């Protein structure tokens, strides 16, 4: 029985940390290329 | 499922042909876009001089030598006095634009070397100074180093990017290598990155454009000594608001 | 009712990537090992395609590496001495709010270029001997433009509009929630530009990198006193960054900082990696080989 | 008055307590959130980006030269090019990597690593290298015959200039402590040695010494645990 | 149930006016720029009708400029010294309740002519050295007509009907909710009249502007003591105006106040605007012009 | 006793805390609320009311004369009548305005402004003025040719005696800080200059110098943020 | 709703085994008394099958003998003296986290080989004279690898990522929940092995039994002070083991411990059972026999 | 502020208070729980495991010899082999048992006990023993005739080498205090005496003295109560 | 009316002790043998 993530103030920024939206999108840093290269393929053919 | 080595980049009346290209880095997977109505704050209608400013401007050619440290440009500053882009950048207070940075360095199959072409957002240039009082001039970089113009600026300490950050982690930025055995060009398409929808093209430089030789240019006697490095950049989706008298700096 | 929301409030475990079982590959045209680092893309080679792997149903929690969990930790952002003894009988101090004065918080923030966040500021105040006698303090936030106090009795302490916290040293640390206060969409730890137009030809060039979108005013602290108390109070400000939005990751700082508002490293550049004897020397002794 | 009893932990200030606090500004609406490119929400996404390993962290080697693994034409066979430990948080070549610096903000790590070696010689320079990962328990292999008994890749220089050596997650524990040295060599990851499988062959009038650039990163199954404070920069006085 | 009410308790963001996209206008009879300020009406000219505007979906929150948010902030309304040392061995003080003694609260209130509000009065009491020793105080509200105490032992402190707060200095600041106490519908910061009939021919004329509808009695504070304590206690009264209803907005005061209950400015009139060299001189240097 | 744990911020008195407090008067019903004309519920409604800009804030000019922009028959052409910065919270002509005084109770402002110029000459006095708003980055225009490159209105004196010049919200940031000067000229709004488009022509036996009254206000998209304490009146002693 | 969960939160009584009624057995082949202890199995003989038993509906609660109830009790795991007087003017102390320093907690833990548990660590700090003056302490958890503080002012106390608790001595004992922090699936009070490979031929052999999976870093405690306070603070650490999972029960330790991290008993071996005069002598006098 | 009133027990630290406390590590996911054999969830399960009673706890007897009950060929009849009290927590033979050590962590015990005697003589050694449990009130029986009036088992040595003597729960109270001695002999459990029912008969060339190993444990109805601190190991200084 | 076993923190290990799962399985220690021996039977026959 969990009783947390409760805001006691009318201002939304007084709430606790937003710790329920873990999203991992590494492609914008790891594969930031136009031509999607398959793993099994030689990249520069 | 592979990247074709041939590529043609047609923007405006400019066209760039490359036959040894690695790929095209789309910075952070985001194409340059015009400022949406939701993200805009300025009320004036922006000018979008599509083909007069969005085009490839070949700006600088730097001779790669064996002991060369590297060069860096600041994207708005490197075009602020060139073409119709510069005029719009001077006549308008506000500006936003992506770019298609295309670095060119061709060498024979008997040359070797590797450049690191990276586009660094908010490339704050550091000064290398001894322990001194905040009064000291050496603690802060002069304007020639913060805004090198179109000529660029030779790196003093490319190992720390002249920013106190290790060059080895500069690959966290949108980057591409020019490995002379592999490719002769590096293309980076960078969208407008800023905490603001528009910003002054004169005061604020959104991105740094570093070209650092990681593997030094080595060749044998008889090979062509002069191995140039050319920077051709093209604004993409350039907007300008706040028309007034043209301001240089 | 809304009891369903209170039920799904505990942090759920997001696990790491499972490893699939892989067999041997003997053929042509399939080269998952060969890459082209020039493309600026990291290698898409997987462990299954380079070695014969097993099936590992990975249950390691990746949830702690989030930007929220990495940043939602109160670190020291300011030490404000309320000098009221000796030559400095002020009883008050107006402190420029800057979170880049201490290395641990500064290096974590500079991992990102832009950060938009709310903060939980905590004030841990005490005397020099670590004791906390009941002594009324006033922590007034003086936003940019609000008049800064020039004494312990000045009119600005009336705080009719300024946020102010009255708390004795004996009380638990005052803690308040600060919103994202900035004219920009996000704070900017790196501002490649100048705040004003002009020539920027000064010998010092102090204005490079100074974005006023980050300058969020002053924290004016005073002892609520009528004369000198003879005691210096050390207010340690701790900022917990919550509701974090980070943009444009950057290399973590490698050189020792020298100043607060400028990247400025010594002429004696420290290598990111410690030196070893040779490129072929590793200091791992391992065990005794069976047959050398 | 509702009956309450204060429990231990009352009045304490835990620096890692995700709790509420009163807002200083009633009715404050911040500046609207516009889209900024390049948002990262996980530090593991940063650890998967390949960054240059400082494998030439030797005395005398300065600057960008510390990022190059020198490869040259060998007069003998089965020789050692370079070696480095694959402990991400150990003082060594992995300090120059984003994974090796984000690892230091955590106590325990887990998952496969990845070192992409890029050959930066002439197009005419050919060669084959044996890059071997030696799991723990063994020192650095003294011969290529001893190194090829571990996880290795025979890299052939060619049109594709880069090879990836995955350091597989070969560990007894689910996590390895980022701290190394002493009894914490229990968490040793291993040693990666680069051997000349064949020679570095070049035609005449071609450079005989080239460089391999190592690019270390983390695999998709990489995971960090127990956020701590790094030991990379020290401070003796408040930055003024 | 009533859980729907607790859900819609956070402040919703009311945004500013959006700007519509506008094009050029070339014609006659349509003059959105030409106005007639003589009519007493502000200009109805919009940005779209004077320049070519874009579509700006404005998301700036106007919610903070409300009269509630502007006034619901505890400001200093009174400093009451409970003198119990030296020549004044009283141990008590009867303070005339007036919110016009301090400039920051007074100027905000005088923005409006009539204000009807409840208040949250807070008492931040301490010694001269800012310390708060456990010392029992009695803050008794003495409404108009109730007998005022004449000593620290007098019978009025029995507070059988008067509201009274007993709190030590060591306690957190006593805070109470005061209703709208006034014979009138609203308080009146400006009363163009006299409280009594008569000739009003006195040389001083002290009764002009004095509306007893605002005179809400006294705050009698004492140390609950049997003799002199030798310590002077400074009680700072902070009023947070809530449930505000403001009427007839007024020009904000420009001259420095001189007295509490009267508008009275010096013969040296201070200009509302600071002087500049000439009507054609602006001190904004801007940038270097491209071609002068 | 219900188990509770006191958190930081306990016992603090935050002056901007909208919380409950015990009522001193049980069962108190206040005087009934009768309708009073002129209720204002938002300070932005007050900022949209046009108030006289003190454009003639010059040495020697005293009293109501500081509210007049003198306009006279010019012997030369393309001359400057008056100029003033449009920073609402800056010490200058906007101090005399309700918008410029309510701005000072806030840290950041946003939205378009509005200056309605009223010509108070004779009916027989004719003239055309160019009132130009110069966006930031430029100093005060030195010529009318330079000023007409910005947002401007050519005002023709006539039956309608007033013109409105909207200062459009031309800003890089969503909000501008009310504080100006120093590095806060980053938030400069611009400069409004009044130029003689044509001359100030009058028939004989007619006054040759008239006055323009500037009336500054805020547009409908005006917005304030971060309530603070103004710096307009200072106090050295409790008003007795 | 979830009110059914809050209803079944009290501990339910699990009773012991009932005794069934049994009669006399006169036959062959049925030998519930004869066992074979060589099989390694305990005797399955029941009371009903060896004596004539009655029906005992046993209602004795066996719930307290659970591993949770046996271990969920805060015992002393560490005494950390923050020396700040005399020759040791440190004002800080970095304490190696080990729960095997005190006999009562150590002997209970060593009942099991592997234990996986969360803990509730409590810090009961005071001066030598048992008094608790308001003195701000910082209890920072320094995980393995995090830099340990070398002074009371060092940068590590910025605790930007390290868990840290600020609490005065006057406050109730700081209490925090510590998760199962270990690279292994469970802690290991007995590790029959060596942490590193090698020869292990040292004269001391200090590394036998030392499993780094249990070494969970240090607890750095400091007085938040600017100079020496002249007072030594004794921090007593109490660990309450919750969410317990125990494996491989072991004999309870019989010899007195000699060191913290090693089983090492004296050459004077103490018998598990106290000596008596003879194998046929019991010291129970009972009552007076009716007829000897 | 919600009205609350602090009750007695405020600020106290009860070492046996199962309450919540703030987590030091936000978002910490521990190492996964793999299956480890031999999990015990109840200490009563441990008390039912038979462990060697140290019945020969006599002066001079050292080491493993203290675990043996010597049995030899008798020259007389109806003789006493060994005796021991069956108080589990009493200083004596039950200290060597797991039940006798877990009992000491509790104040009160209840339920039947169980002593399994294993004969460790030669296969050719035959004998019958009378193992009698004497309920409280009686001292150790002086004769086998007096001992056979209590709960007893006549054990015949043979192929099955072990006998079980259940000490039935014969008590006036539902629980017996683990503490013994003094007025706490009210909680005396009784005395178990081993008598020679017949002799210990062996053929020639066979050992004439053998050993009985006693294995004490707890029956299924065993129960402990009121967890306390044992008095088995004492400490005078923190183990360094 | 019981109001307990309530977690006030988003981390599940901050909860109170797990004191509602008393399980007794002594057979793994008392009868850890392959051949199940009946009580009435002679074990080694
Ligand atoms: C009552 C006391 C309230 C405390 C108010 C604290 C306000 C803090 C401002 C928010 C901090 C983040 C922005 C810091 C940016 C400055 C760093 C820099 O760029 O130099
Ligand atoms: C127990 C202590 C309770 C405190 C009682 C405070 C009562 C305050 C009265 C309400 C304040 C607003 C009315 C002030 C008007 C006087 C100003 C004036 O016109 O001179
Ligand atoms: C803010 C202060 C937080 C306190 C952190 C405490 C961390 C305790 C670690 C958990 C204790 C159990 C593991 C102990 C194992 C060591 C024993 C050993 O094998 O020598
Ligand atoms: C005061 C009562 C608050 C009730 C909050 C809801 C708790 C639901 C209990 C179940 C916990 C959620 C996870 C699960 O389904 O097991
Ligand atoms: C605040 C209200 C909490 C209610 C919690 C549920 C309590 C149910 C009452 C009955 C107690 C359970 C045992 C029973 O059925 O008798």
């Amino acid at each position: 029985i969990n009783f947390t993530n409760i805001n006691y103030y009318k201002d939304s920024y007084a709430a606790s940390a937003s710790r329920q939206d873990f999203a991992q999108d590494p492609a914008k840093f790891t594969r930031p290329v136009l031509d999607a290269i398959r793993e099994a393929a030689a990249p520069l053919q | 499922g592979y990247s074709d080595r041939v590529a043609q980049l047609t923007v405006g009346n400019s066209t760039i042909t490359t036959q040894e290209a690695a790929n095209i880095v789309l910075s952070y997977g985001e194409w340059p876009e015009y400022c949406p109505s939701t993200d805009a704050t300025a009320v004036d209608k922006p000018t979008r001089p599509d083909v007069s400013v969005n085009r490839f401007y070949t700006l600088s050619t730097k001779s790669w030598k064996t002991e060369s440290t590297g060069w860096y440009w600041k994207f708005p500053d490197v075009l602020n006095d060139t073409g119709v882009f510069g005029q719009n950048a001077q006549f308008h207070y506000l500006y936003r634009s992506g770019f298609c940075m295309h670095v060119q360095c061709n060498a024979s199959k008997f040359h070797q070397g590797a450049l690191l072409v990276a586009a660094i957002p908010e490339f704050v240039i550091a000064a290398s100074s001894p322990a001194t009082k905040p009064n000291s001039q050496g603690l802060y970089p002069d304007f020639a180093h913060t805004n090198p113009g179109k000529d660029g600026q030779e790196f003093r300490d490319p190992y720390v990017l002249d920013a106190g950050i290790p060059l080895s982690q500069a690959l966290i930025f949108p980057h591409q290598w020019i490995n002379l055995r592999t490719n002769n060009c590096a293309t980076i398409i960078m969208p407008y990155i800023n905490a603001l929808p528009f910003d002054s093209a004169l005061n604020h430089s959104n991105f740094g454009l570093v070209v650092i030789p990681i593997s030094p240019l080595k060749y044998c006697n008889g090979a062509t000594t002069e191995v140039p490095i050319t920077l051709t950049i093209a604004p993409l989706n350039s907007e300008f608001s706040g028309l007034r008298q043209a301001i240089k700096q | 009712s809304a009891v369903s929301a209170l039920a799904d409030t505990t942090i759920s475990r997001v696990t790491a990537a499972n490893t699939a079982a892989s067999t041997h590959s003997l053929g042509t045209g399939r080269v998952p090992a060969l890459q082209a680092a020039e493309t600026g893309a990291s290698s898409n080679s997987s462990d299954e395609n380079l070695i014969e792997t097993r099936c590992v149903m990975n249950r390691n929690g990746v949830n702690e590496a989030s930007v929220e969990h990495f940043y939602s930790r109160a670190g020291l952002v300011g030490v404000v001495e309320v000098k009221d003894s000796g030559t400095s009988l002020d009883g008050y101090t107006v402190w420029p709010i800057d979170v880049m004065g201490f290395v641990q918080q500064r290096r974590k923030l500079e991992l990102s270029t832009y950060m938009r966040f709310d903060a939980e500021f905590t004030f841990v105040s005490n005397l020099n001997n670590s004791t906390t006698p009941g002594m009324l303090l006033q922590y007034m936030y003086v936003p940019p433009g609000a008049p800064k106090p020039d004494s312990r009795k000045s009119y600005q302490w009336q705080t009719a509009t300024n946020p102010s916290v009255f708390a004795k040293l004996s009380d638990p640390p005052p803690q308040v929630s600060v919103p994202f206060m900035s004219p920009a969409t996000a704070y900017q730890w790196f501002y490649d530009g100048y705040p004003t137009f002009g020539e920027h030809k000064q010998a010092t060039n102090l204005q490079y990198g100074q974005c006023p979108n980050n300058m969020m005013g002053h924290f004016a602290i005073r002892t609520v006193s009528e004369s000198t108390t003879g005691k210096n109070i050390h207010v340690r400000v701790y900022m917990r960054i919550k509701h974090v939005r980070a943009w444009v990751p950057r290399p973590l700082r490698s050189q020792a900082y020298m100043v607060k508002n400028y990247p400025t490293y010594s002429q004696t550049i420290t290598n990111t990696a410690t030196d070893r004897a040779s490129i072929t020397t590793t200091d791992y002794e391992g065990g005794v080989p069976a047959s050398p | 008055g509702f009956p309450t009893e204060l429990k231990p932990g009352t009045n304490q200030f835990l620096t890692t307590d995700d709790g509420t606090s009163p807002p200083i500004l009633p009715g404050f609406e911040p500046t609207p959130l516009i889209h900024i490119p390049g948002e990262f929400t996980s530090l593991l996404d940063l650890c998967q980006v390949e960054t240059i390993l400082e494998v030439n962290n030797t005395t005398g080697t300065t600057g960008v030269s510390r990022l190059l693994i020198p490869v040259r034409a060998q007069n003998n066979v089965d020789q050692l090019c370079a070696s480095f430990q694959v402990d991400p948080g150990r003082n060594g070549p992995w300090q120059s990597t984003m994974v090796g610096q984000i690892c230091r903000y955590y106590t325990q790590w887990s998952g496969s690593l990845k070192v992409t070696f890029m050959f930066t010689g002439s197009f005419m320079a050919t060669g084959k290298m044996l890059i071997a990962y030696t799991p723990p328990g063994s020192a650095q292999p003294t011969t290529r015959e001893a190194a090829m008994l571990g996880t290795h890749i025979v890299w052939d220089f060619g049109l594709q200039s880069s090879v990836t050596l995955v350091i597989p997650w070969i560990s007894n524990t689910h996590f390895r402590a980022v701290k190394t040295g002493g009894v914490y060599d229990y968490y040793a990851t291993g040693i990666v040695t680069i051997w000349y499988q064949t020679n570095f062959v070049v035609p005449p009038d071609t450079p005989t010494e080239a460089n391999i650039i190592a690019l270390g990163a983390a695999q998709k199954n990489f995971t960090l645990k127990l956020c701590k404070d790094t030991d990379e920069i020290q401070q003796t006085a408040e930055y003024q």
